[PDB]
């Protein structure tokens, strides 16, 4: 019997035949390590995007910002990261401040819930708010 | 040492035996290995292991979030266990079996107690290697199980104990889903042992792993114990047939002396056996043999290398990787929905792919070509005013950043989500003018760099740039009275902005606008033509293409077969011809100096010389773009974690230009709220992306190859490690899981709301509310988390579906042309084994709900004092009443209560409007008591306790909890019922308490007992046997062993494989146990001369 | 609603502190009627389904609803005044293309 640990928390005679010698006289071109380093980055799956979705309790995740503002901020973060990877002060490829007037662009954020209402107050808080306005207690 | 199968060099005979296992040759040991690759022209093997291992020593990584499909179980394929409730001891006449001198005790297969019941406990006797960790564990009914019905939305309850009646259906669906998930295992084949006990002489019993396996024999094989005494159990054993026990059938094929598969009679439940059979079928349908792997990789390599994977004949080599195109399409749609206009999500993919292209192409960028061709210094020139110096200043050749070029190439694969444009800074400042030597170079660079962008509106921008620069010298008519000729070029971003003066050339006067006419004609005639190219291995890997045929890849540039010997100044090549045309146009612009007044000196000669040098510059970039680059893209594309998602390129046709991409969750036959996806909010088809024209131009003018390039060698070296570190197969498995999960989500969520999805409903009798968007969202969150933990996932799965209104029906993706025509793609959804198994579980639960601790029906509260021992669960008929009984009173939401004065009895309002006093027989929906629990509790208790008032509570279904008691003593149940009534809450309800008399096997006296709660229909299906160790039951409820459960033992004529689903589950039946091999992916890459 | 007082209606949430108290004033029909008093008699004679949100216009998934229609305590006079007031602004509205 064998067991495998989880990666995520759960609910709880001569033999030297004449062709085996080694003459490592060949250098790959392009180099093996060089290609491996590049493809290592491309292996990685794209990042999760949890924002705007509910949690175990029912309250949505994210930050209370306008959707258009959130999209713009994400574009700026992308440009800054792009500059970071290219080892330059200013990114040559920019996702923000392009020619296109993308003023109607929206991005998913935690400001709005599934009903289309505002998350100024969390879902669970409103549910408790409503359900406690109707309870009754023992007589005097 | 040496392995001749794959030409690998080893050092240990033990390692040699371990390595030949991956060749199918058993031992005649690093299971961490996922793939094993080896070249043929060098000594440099490559292996891949999971990313979670703590020792990456000289091994690659597998970063894909692969699921765990193949898991094994050596325990018992059962989920129902029999538990004692009231222990008892009785004398027996036979105590132990006797041999010559030794003696052995007697082990009964069933508990020896006054009463016993069946309780659900998933994998209670299992022995697994990997744990799904979604077990459903019930407690015996004498304890409280309320907490298993409030894991769901019962967040802001007013009582810690108790559950909300409005969410039993949601909680029960979640419980059933977990029940299905926890049983997804493969029955592992284990050892046996020949037995010679006189009752089971000659049988081949199965032996569990671990020490003291034989302790399990009594549990597994009831017939093994003889018939020593007289009792319920002994009679049951005497009923059974001897032969059907232990091993029943075995495979003919075997390795060593170990049979390949085996069929055995052993204790098990039919439900889990069926579930695991379906799971086996689903996995078997995905099998792949290595020969088609050879085919797939060889075809995928575009004929630059050949792959060989030798192997030995076998049938139990399970390599589940085959899936259908529909599942890949569904997963691709999910991935696209995941973006949500988040640039941070998409940026790393493009950057990494661009780097990969940069590090794999033979092309090298070298501005010194430009510098040498110009060959101009002009030192100490305060006022240069020379075209060569200015053009060198613009190009800035010494600088080497060229991310723009590689990203432009990479953007072609993702035309549908991201759009590449030229940043507005590259355009001439303030529109510019032809009178400026400065602006001419900006125009040249921009025109030469535009075609490589994925922007559909590029040609219009190219034309409008020169139109803007020519204002005041050369005029063209404007169709629109608002837009002038001076409208900025970088604004023409959408098809609706295309001027008619550009669509129809004839409207441009050759006299009023010669240069503009020529430029428009050039754009129309010589703009590059899109093309196509085959890629991938559709016959094995499927294809994630949505708007394109499965096996094709789109390109904005025509392609040709590779040939290094091509001449540089081959004007057949579209890019070179384009450059020549642009240079000639600028020439013709500048000769006569009609457009550059205020130049003191005739710069015609130098201008023409510079233009000629640029026109005939002998760079090799267009050669590479036309021949090699498409091959590299085709090689890379199938390997990517994010498969390509394109939208057709049209060079100049306007009405078919795509403008919008959306995703739909609803079916085609429903009129619902219009909820467009976020992707439709982009002005362009995809997320805007800005590039730098200067870098692209430099790349186009300064390309060269290594002076000793041989394509075959270079590309073999390039491909070998890239394919050695592939991750396709894990992606395929993940895609299959994703499609399964989506179908499960829709199927379940359709059963708690109103969705027009056609699906059978079997849990309608369970009360529930009408789920809104938020409630369904929370339920879907719970489902998603359960599935992710079940298969040990950690990355995205169904998160994008939870944005808003998860009350969905079917995925679909579509895009729109400019002329209003839309293309809709609806993947052909195949079956889903998980959803079907859940539905089967629902079928069974519709008959066996008592085993889960749920009672069906209603309850009747009313005093009853007697000495009879009829069980509360199964009351006599003459105690209950229904809606259709004479003299009963029914009540609705209007139930006002009036006190009578001066001795008049207080009165309550009937449903019909009549006013009735507090006595008789009533019917309440439970909601009525929930509304005014304090008031009704205050008003009724005295009448219920001492008067003659009886109420029937309409409940549908409810959890119950038993309180066994000795009938020989006095017993009053008023305290329990009063406590239950007190804790009724507008949002919660405690489990119903019932009192049951303990059965006796001998004559007893009786004492009065007072009950107050009885059920309205039979609910004792969980009761297994009473007084099992005694010959018979004298008093109290009586229940013999449920023979019908052991059908194949008790029914002589029943075929061995018969089942009685879905109304009765069997506790003894046939099980098939396997033992497969899961070799790693083995490959040998060979070069092509 | 998580309680059987209404048939799972949608209840609007007021902002600010001490907000539950508003839940008993906004929707008179949500009260239980155990008594025979004047208020309970009045409530018992009313229609049930006309409470909470009535209709909404959800255009883009994952964004706030454009507008909603709801039953709640108000007065016809101020409803009308704010009605014709909004119409005046709607007549003056313009859009980015015209701008």
């Amino acid at each position: 019997m064998k067991r495998i640990p989880r990666k995520t928390k759960g609910k709880s005679p001569a033999t030297t035949e004449p062709g085996t010698s080694n003459r490592e006289q060949y250098k790959a071109r392009p180099g093996i390590a060089s290609v491996q380093r590049a493809t290592e980055s491309a292996e990685m799956p794209m990042k999760n995007n949890d924002e705007g979705t509910p949690d175990k309790k029912g309250n949505t995740k994210g930050d209370l910002v306008n959707e258009h503002s959130e999209a713009k901020d994400e574009a700026d973060e992308a440009t800054k990261k792009q500059a970071k990877d290219t080892d330059k002060s200013k990114a040559q490829v920019t996702y923000s401040d392009t020619g296109i007037n993308n003023a109607n662009e929206l991005s998913r954020s935690g400001n709005v819930d599934n009903e289309g209402g505002s998350n100024q107050k969390p879902m669970s808080t409103r549910i408790a708010e409503a359900t406690s306005a109707i309870v009754s207690k023992h007589p005097a | 040492y040496q392995c001749h199968v794959c030409s690998a060099v080893l050092f240990s005979p033990l390692d040699l035996d371990a390595h030949v296992a991956s060749h199918g040759l058993h031992g005649n040991d690093i299971q961490r290995h996922i793939t094993e690759f080896i070249s043929s022209w060098q000594n440099h093997p490559i292996v891949q292991v999971s990313a979670d291992v703590e020792n990456k020593k000289t091994a690659q990584l597998l970063h894909a979030d692969t699921p765990r499909l193949v898991t094994w179980d050596a325990g018992l394929c059962t989920s129902f266990k029999i538990v004692p409730i009231v222990p008892a001891q009785v004398p027996q006449d036979v105590l132990a079996y006797t041999f010559f001198t030794s003696s052995y005790a007697i082990q009964s297969p069933f508990p020896e107690a006054a009463v016993s019941r069946i309780v659900v406990h998933t994998r209670w006797a299992s022995n697994v290697d990997f744990d799904r960790d979604s077990s459903v564990i019930m407690a015996p009914p004498t304890e409280n199980n309320i907490h298993l019905f409030k894991q769901l939305l019962n967040t802001e309850t007013l009582s810690v104990r108790g559950a909300n009646p409005l969410m039993f259906r949601a909680n029960v669906l979640h419980m059933l889903l977990e029940f299905v998930l926890d049983n997804l295992y493969l029955n592992r084949h284990t050892g046996f042992s020949q037995d010679h006990t006189p009752f089971t002489e000659g049988a081949n019993l199965r032996s569990l792993p671990g020490p003291d396996a034989e302790k399990w024999y009594s549990i597994m094989y009831p017939t093994r114990m003889g018939t020593p005494n007289v009792s319920k159990i002994c009679n049951f054993v005497a009923s059974c047939v001897r032969n059907r026990v232990g091993r029943f059938d075995r495979a003919q094929m075997m390795n060593g002396a170990m049979s390949e598969w085996v069929d055995v009679f052993e204790t098990s439940d039919a439900l889990t056996v069926s579930i695991r059979g379906r799971w086996m079928a689903r996995l078997a349908r995905m099998n792949i043999n290595p020969t088609e792997i050879e085919w797939a990789l060889t075809e995928c390599a575009q004929g630059y290398v050949t792959v060989t994977s030798p192997y030995a004949p076998s049938v139990n080599r399970l390599m589940p990787y085959r899936i259908s195109n529909a599942e890949r399409q569904i997963s691709q749609i999910i991935r696209i929905m995941n973006i949500g206009n988040n640039a941070t999500v998409i940026q790393p993919v493009l950057q990494d792919i661009s780097v990969l292209l940069q590090r794999i192409s033979p092309l090298q960028i070298d501005p010194t070509i430009i510098s040498n061709t110009m060959s101009t210094v002009s030192e100490s020139t305060t006022q240069t005013l020379s075209p060569a110096s200015s053009i060198l200043g613009k190009l800035r050749p010494s600088n080497s950043d060229f991310s723009s070029f590689r990203v432009a190439l990479a953007g072609w694969l993702y035309n549908g989500v991201v759009t590449t444009v030229i940043d507005d800074s590259s355009y001439p400042k303030d529109g510019g003018s032809v009178t400026s030597l400065e602006n001419l170079w900006d125009f040249f660079i921009l025109a030469l760099a535009l075609p490589l962008t994925t922007d559909p509106c590029a040609p219009v921008k190219a034309f409008m740039t020169l139109a803007n620069m020519m204002v005041g010298f050369e005029t063209i008519p404007m169709d629109n009275q608002i837009y002038t000729q001076s409208r900025r070029a970088s604004a023409f971003s959408t098809p609706h902005t295309w001027p008619r003066c550009f669509m129809n050339i004839q409207l441009i006067s050759p006299i009023d606008a010669p240069i503009l006419r020529q430029w428009a004609e050039i754009i129309h005639r010589y703009w590059p033509n899109p093309s196509q190219i085959r890629y991938g291995a559709p016959n094995v890997f499927g294809s994630a293409n949505l708007f394109t045929p499965p096996e094709v890849l789109l390109l904005p540039i025509d392609h040709q077969p590779a040939n290094v010997t091509t001449p540089t100044l081959d004007f057949t090549n579209e890019l070179t011809n384009w450059r020549a045309r642009v240079c000639e146009l600028m020439k013709n612009l500048v000769d006569n100096q009609r457009y550059q007044p205020g130049w003191t000196q005739s710069l015609v000669s130098s201008m023409r010389g510079t233009l000629d040098k640029l026109k005939l510059i002998k760079s090799m970039t267009p050669m590479y773009l036309q021949q090699l680059a498409p091959v590299e893209l085709a090689v890379i594309a199938p390997m990517l974690p994010f498969p390509p998602f394109q939208v057709p390129y049209v060079r100049l046709d306007r009405d078919r230009v795509p403008t919008m991409v959306g995703v739909t969750r609803q079916s085609r036959d429903t009129i619902t709220q219009p909820a467009l996806s976020l992707s439709t909010t982009n002005t362009t088809v995809g997320v805007p992306l800005a590039l730098d024209a200067r870098a692209i131009t430099v790349a186009l003018l300064s390309g060269k190859y290594p002076p000793d390039l041989v394509t075959n060698v270079w590309y073999a070296d390039a491909i070998y490690p890239m394919y050695a570190d592939t991750e396709v197969f894990s992606n395929l498995q993940r895609d299959m899981i994703t499609c399964e999960a989506v179908q499960t989500l829709v199927t379940l969520v359709a059963q708690i709301s109103e969705t027009q999805y056609p699906v059978d409903r079997y849990l309608d009798w369970i009360p529930s509310l009408r789920a809104s968007a938020a409630t369904a969202a929370t339920f879907a969150e719970w489902v998603n988390t359960s599935m992710k933990t079940a298969f040990d996932l950690s990355d995205m799965l169904l998160e994008p579906l939870l944005s808003g209104d998860p009350r969905m029906t079917q995925l679909a993706i579509q895009y729109q042309q400019y002329n209003g025509r839309t293309f809709n793609i609806i993947p052909e959804m195949p079956g889903s084994v998980i959803a079907d198994c859940v539905q089967l579980t629902a079928e069974v639960f519709n008959h066996e709900y008592n085993l889960f601790g749920i009672a069906r029906g209603d309850i009747i509260i009313g005093r009853v004092q007697s000495t009879h021992l009829w069980s509360p669960l199964a009351p006599p008929p003459d105690l209950v009443f229904d809606r259709d009984t004479p003299g009963v009173h029914i009540f609705g939401r209007d139930c006002r209560i009036s006190f009578g004065m001066n001795g008049a009895a207080p009165m309550i309002r009937d449903e019909t409007g009549l006013m009735v006093p507090f006595e008789g027989n009533w019917i309440f929906p439970l909601a009525l008591w929930q509304m005014n629990t304090r008031y009704f509790n205050q008003q009724f208790d005295a009448w219920i306790k001492t008067g003659e008032l009886r109420i029937r509570i309409e409940m549908g279904a409810y959890p119950y909890m038993l309180h066994y008691y000795d009938p020989r003593q006095y017993a009053n149940a008023w305290n329990l019922t009063s406590a239950w009534l007190e804790e009724i809450t507008p949002t919660s309800i405690p489990s119903v308490p019932f009192m049951v008399p303990i059965s006796s096997d001998h004559d007893i006296s009786s004492a009065p007992a007072v009950q107050y709660i009885i059920s309205t229909e039979y609910n004792d299906r969980s009761l297994f046997c009473t007084n099992s160790s005694s010959p018979q039951t004298i008093a109290g409820p009586d229940k013999h062993i449920p023979v019908e459960r052991y059908n194949i033992l008790t029914n002589p004529d029943a075929p061995p494989t018969q089942i009685q689903l879905p109304e009765v589950v069997d506790l003894y039946n046939v099980v098939t146990r396997y033992a497969y091999e899961t070799p790693p992916i083995t490959a040998v890459v060979m070069g092509v001369p």
